[PDB]
């Protein structure tokens, strides 16, 4: 089987760096994109970047000045940070994972057990 | 590198005799290259320069006498003094020059 | 994902499976800007060696301005620099360079559209003109020539350094580099260009999981020199198709294992090269140096590549297929040869050539005999054939060995043509009726002499 | 100026006129000099790191200076290197370095004459034994070694990084470097050096306006390492001709239309490349690469170029004239493809390959039909054919398209030849008369049958 | 030492002889690394001039950290790697790159076995990791983040340049990089590096006396980037022989003299090239691409070359011999052509083309008749044919002109062959007596039209 | 004919540097190898580095961080200089000849009239 953990604070006061790691098991990093979906409560899913398997990142547009994807293939680690919060951000993060460069990919299948964080001071 | 070991150390003998040394090869100095084997016999007179004698552990040096002409293969190779004559009072070395240059303890001739 | 080597002994030729290929089909031109300065006079009077310095580093930037207007001269400086040309023609026209400059002024990218109708990415790397105005021209307006500071010299050398390296390279190649270096464009801010590009996600992951193939296959053409605005096009390429199953054909000479001289028909198939699945046909690459080839994905360049129908893949597989007609080259020389393939070699024995294979430990453990024949990647590490030495590459992948007649067998050599450089298999066939359709004659001749 | 590119569908080949060539038939060679400092002996005692670093600048001279050595050793290193090579024996003899030495101690320019009995330029581009010997000797020799000024580390690295450059180049390309790049000359020093070059004003202009087809052109072979002197051979190009009316053919394959597969015979003529007009003689080139363009202005090199009678010219507008005999090859394969002309594109189009002609605007446009046929490049921007793509270039001008009959029509595929590569069609025209004797001979042979 | 080029107007074949040989047989691959430092985060505060060079300086030095990451995951980056890329993989197991680090701590060269059975020599060229931790580590550590001096940010320049330069030089090539450049390994750490590899004293003075032909046949093939070093495997060439007979073959076209067009068969010999003995046969290269040449010594590279038997040799006395049968090309074009020798030039003159040998002071001497011929190197300094011009060589040596009755005399044009690629003597006599019982069927038959 | 004259000191203290030259007639260092061997009073000779053609040097692996061997063609001479020369080191000095690449040459044939070094304070 394959699963995900997720560490670090949930809860941040505003204006500061929030930090999370997500660690795999079950499956090698080097063949497994990893991105990073946001749930506000009481609505839908939002994409907050995604780190590929060659170590480049495609950050969203919106959080591309304060989104922070880093990957370690040796631990099987992913680490993800963002600057800035403000009172809006908070949600529910999931450090969900894709496939290869085609369809047939379980698009977003095994998501984290997912992390609530609640940005207030 | 490789190392030469040459025997007798010393070799006495009376003139007109006939002596031989033996030149042994710590590895094998063929070449395959040029298809031949650098192993050369010097000859050191006391007081005076060392003179080359034989290379190719067959020919010699211009100008040497015809009397040592030895011969060998692989590593093993013996020289050999057909006539031994009282000028002929010298300090012999085998010398190897293929992968390194060094030199043998020198056999000692002395006459009676 | 797993390679499979197939080697077939009725054509003896290596067919490898298994490749994810991702074939260049667009270009995309990014319109690199850097911002220079129209400074010509020099004011101040100064005799330091500082000063000095700072002067010999303004003449280097004027002499390089001046180059890259020679080299504008030169401009306009097929597929590969067109859109590149076109940009460059389109920023000679009144007021595109300024409505650049504008778009350009709040933020280091933008899409802009210009006055052809298409909308193009617009990054300034290098801003000179701010440094230049900002931080030297001040001192070299005064009469003082007041620098207490000497890291700025080494400061302007460093910014100044990237656009003499610009015009260096600009200046051997008249304004057309490839592979486009890293002074052109840096691999971080080529990397944050993938980005806004206008492709899918998964074009965006390609060609950042293979950045270096992405400067492989760039280019960086000239454009202008004008209004303080160097700028120059970088076509980056453009990869329609990703993932797309890919194969080789590794091709050896195929003789008769005759011993007598004389009697060599050699047969080689010269459909030779990669092969790639698109839009439902095959893109052949008969060229080796456009494919490149990484651990397992094959990126390729459709710019001289030829457009095929499926069947062509039947092809492979069977030798006698109606679908396909595969091409094959007969000569004469019988040279003994060998060709190391992905997951082993092939090796060509003929007339009194030896041919060993030898492994790292255990030396010489196989002698090849006369014909062609193929020998595994794993076990076998080196092939001498006479005295040129072939090392078996290492690669890990399933390898098959397939019992195969040899093709050459069934053709007669006193029929079997020459030095035919690419044929068919019906070509060669109606070759063959042909030579026997003399023959036929010529026997209708001695009919008829012994029975007139 | 105007380039008047007309297309002749009876050959479907194109002929781009119109164009002002300027033609290279000779080179003129510059001994540039670098006056070294013979300097070996170090005795500076400082631990202080700007110490460490004048040190370490002059270990890596050093270094240069001994690698200039070797490559020495390796000199000397048709008409490339001989003017280079012989000057580089020349200098070699005792006093001719010196009487160049000699001479240009108050100038950094002069003509000099050698015992060869050949006089040129000696340009100075660098000086380092003077900096050496003025401004860091002093500074060595003391020993306090106490250096003034980081600026003058700074300054002798900048200074010194012309000769490792140029180190560095030599070494890597083995002595003889091309294109010159800016360190073996810049170009100013080498728009200096064209106005001192003994040739007309014609040939001063012309390489005035065009200096990077001079670089392209260029050569810079080492000399000789000695006597505190580093020369080597800057030998440039020189054009005998200037503006002669030159004109470019480009082929494309004319197949049979029939689709049935086999029935194909493809005429491709081989005489493609360029021509130009020198002393009343056409000036033919087979490739490409030999001849620059830019701006309607072409630039050759002579090395390869053939001479060929004016007649060669009636071979554009009639291929069956009786003055010249032009070259065509005899081929089987009919893969659709296009080549790109100057004012349009070529494109034949044989079995079951599409090809599209599109503008960016309207999309597809036009659809190619079997044979060879031009488009312009005006209204079309775009053409497709299978799965690859080609463009065609922007550049204006009146482009004719003349009616031909296919002269492929007149060629019955059953006696035309196959895969041919220089034939002519005087060449091709008595080995079908042979077929049409063997079939005559043939024709006796069944009347044998019955007249016995 | 003495160049005997031996000329037979038999078949005008230029033959040279007297050179020495060094044969490429083997490769020996180096582990050259570099000692990086693992620094990732920047704790200083300071907004000094010399601080954001500092930091601009440590972002050069990551983005070229992170360039070389990119370049280890295209790695593995035939024999000129399949040597190399075997210890590329090696050093990515476990343990491999510690035990280099940890026996290369005491001594900057060492001899370091590996888990492949096989121990290389491995060399420190740059130990950055040191000055790295040692010196601007502890500024960055400190709060006061105070630069001691700029001569400090300098030298940090210049050692981190080697670095920029072999990224750079990586990421351009893709890590094959070849030649090896002065970044890849100094001259003088070559040299080091020849005398420590084990080999005979020949070799290692053969390669101390042309240390440009080594770096010209080298290779740098980027192995690894890990724990805090940086790998990549220079393999330098390893001569096997030394000092053997080679000799070069220069052939031109020799056709009919005929002045009517169609009748001249031209016959060029196709076994042009280089031939060296080696171990009792003879090495032919193809191409003289491979055997670059010195003074006297044609060092070449056995990866491309064919093994021959000896008594290849006796077919340049004789290519009529029943030793071996030669090569040779059967063409119909006879256009005139010159082929510049190391001691004077053949020069084919057919129909009404015009050729001239000329000299400096002299002028032009001599005019050139129909067929080939061949001039010397002393009295005669250029040779011009139609508009086309190339020089003759000044080297110095001993030249045979040989009178040989010209061989394409005893061969018909009627039955010659045409446009063969590469026949022999054997195959062109056969071929000949296969159209001659060609003509003697049709005898028969003439015939049998009576006799009945 | 052919011949070799050394000249320079040969007494010398002991962790001094002792230089040596050696001037050759009757042929071209541009052609010659020379060689510089040693021997020490009652035992056989040894070898102690070369100098090509081309100007490089392959030293003894023992004497590889002290022995220093040049030339210059010119005035056609040969340099030979040792540092921190200690008791041990008192011998006879050669600077022996080679031949070329190929086999077949005089190995050590034209020795020199020979040095003493006799290496004391």
């Amino acid at each position: 089987q394959v699963q995900l953990k997720q560490s670090g604070p949930g809860l941040v006061a505003p204006s500061q760096s929030l930090s999370i790691t997500c660690t795999v098991s079950g499956f090698s990093l080097t063949n497994y994109d990893i991105s990073w979906i946001r749930q506000p409560p009481g609505k839908g899913l939002e994409w907050l970047g995604i780190i590929w398997t060659g170590g480049g990142t495609y950050y969203n547009s919106a959080f591309m000045s304060r989104l922070s994807i880093s990957k370690d293939n040796s631990k099987s680690q992913v680490f993800l940070e963002m600057n800035s919060l403000q009172t809006d951000d908070t949600a529910i993060y999931y450090c969900v994972r894709a496939g290869a460069d085609y369809y047939g990919s379980s698009p977003l299948a095994y998501w984290g057990q997912g992390t609530l964080v609640t940005v207030s001071s | 590198d490789i190392v030469m070991t040459q025997s007798p150390s010393s070799l006495a003998v009376s003139a007109g005799e006939k002596v031989t040394m033996s030149c042994k090869s710590s590895q094998s100095v063929l070449n395959s290259s040029n298809q031949k084997n650098y192993l050369a016999w010097y000859q050191q007179k006391p007081g005076q320069s060392p003179k080359l004698l034989i290379y190719w552990a067959s020919t010699r040096e211009s100008g040497v006498p015809d009397r040592f002409t030895g011969s060998g293969s692989g590593t093993d190779f013996t020289l050999t003094i057909s006539s031994v004559q009282a000028e002929d009072l010298a300090v012999y070395y085998c010398h190897q020059y293929l992968y390194s240059y060094t030199f043998g303890g020198g056999t000692r001739l002395e006459i009676k | 994902q797993n390679i499979t080597e197939e080697f077939y002994q009725s054509t003896c030729s290596a067919v490898s499976k298994g490749y994810l290929g991702a074939l260049r089909t667009g270009w995309y031109t990014s319109v690199i800007t850097i911002e220079l300065s129209n400074i010509k006079k020099n004011k101040c009077n100064g005799t330091d060696a500082k000063i000095k310095l700072i002067k010999q580093e303004l003449d280097k930037y004027k002499n390089a301005v001046t180059d890259l207007q020679l080299l504008m001269q030169s401009t306009p400086a097929g597929s590969a620099i067109c859109s590149g040309v076109a940009v460059c023609k389109v920023l000679h026209l009144e007021g595109e360079v300024n409505k650049i400059k504008s778009a350009l002024l709040s933020t280091n990218k933008a899409v802009v559209s210009l006055s052809n109708g298409v909308s193009v990415l617009t990054f300034k790397v290098l801003d000179l003109k701010n440094y230049i105005d900002k931080q030297l021209l001040p001192i070299l307006n005064k009469q003082s020539c007041s620098i207490p500071n000497i890291e700025t010299v080494i400061e302007f050398q460093q910014k100044n350094n990237r656009l003499l390296e610009i015009t260096r390279e600009f200046s051997v190649n008249a304004g057309v580099t490839t592979p486009v270096s890293t002074y052109m464009l840096t691999n971080s801010e080529l990397l944050s260009l993938i980005n806004d590009m206008p492709i899918t996600n998964d074009q965006k992951k390609l060609m950042s999981n293979n950045v270096q193939i992405v400067r492989q296959q760039s280019y960086s053409i000239m454009c202008i020199i004008k209004e303080e605005v160097l700028a120059y096009v970088v076509q980056l390429p453009l990869y329609g198709v990703i993932d797309t199953p890919c194969w080789k054909l590794h091709t050896s000479p195929l003789c008769t294992t005759n011993t007598k001289e004389g009697s060599n028909i050699c047969l080689t198939r010269t459909d030779r090269g990669w092969y790639c699945d698109n839009a439902g046909s095959v893109s052949f690459f008969p060229q080796a140096e456009t494919c490149k080839v990484q651990s397992n994905r094959v990126f390729c360049d459709t710019m001289n590549s030829r457009t095929l129908p499926s069947e062509v893949n039947l092809c492979n597989v069977d030798i006698f297929n109606p679908k396909y007609d595969c091409k094959i080259m007969t000569s004469k020389t019988d040279v003994s040869s060998s060709v190391i393939t992905s997951l082993g070699a092939i090796v060509s024995c003929y007339g009194k050539t030896k041919c060993t294979a030898s492994n790292k430990n255990r030396g010489i453990i196989k002698t090849f005999s006369n014909g062609c024949d193929y020998v595994s990647n794993k076990g076998v590490d080196t092939v001498s054939v006479g005295n040129t030495l072939y090392c078996v590459n290492k690669q890990e992948g399933q390898s098959l060995y397939v019992k195969g007649e040899p093709i050459i067998n069934f053709y007669d050599p006193l029929v079997f043509p020459s030095d035919e450089f690419d044929a068919s298999i019906s070509q060669v066939n109606e070759k063959i009726n042909q030579s026997l359709a003399f023959i036929r004659k010529s026997d209708e001749l001695l009919s008829a002499i012994g029975g007139y």
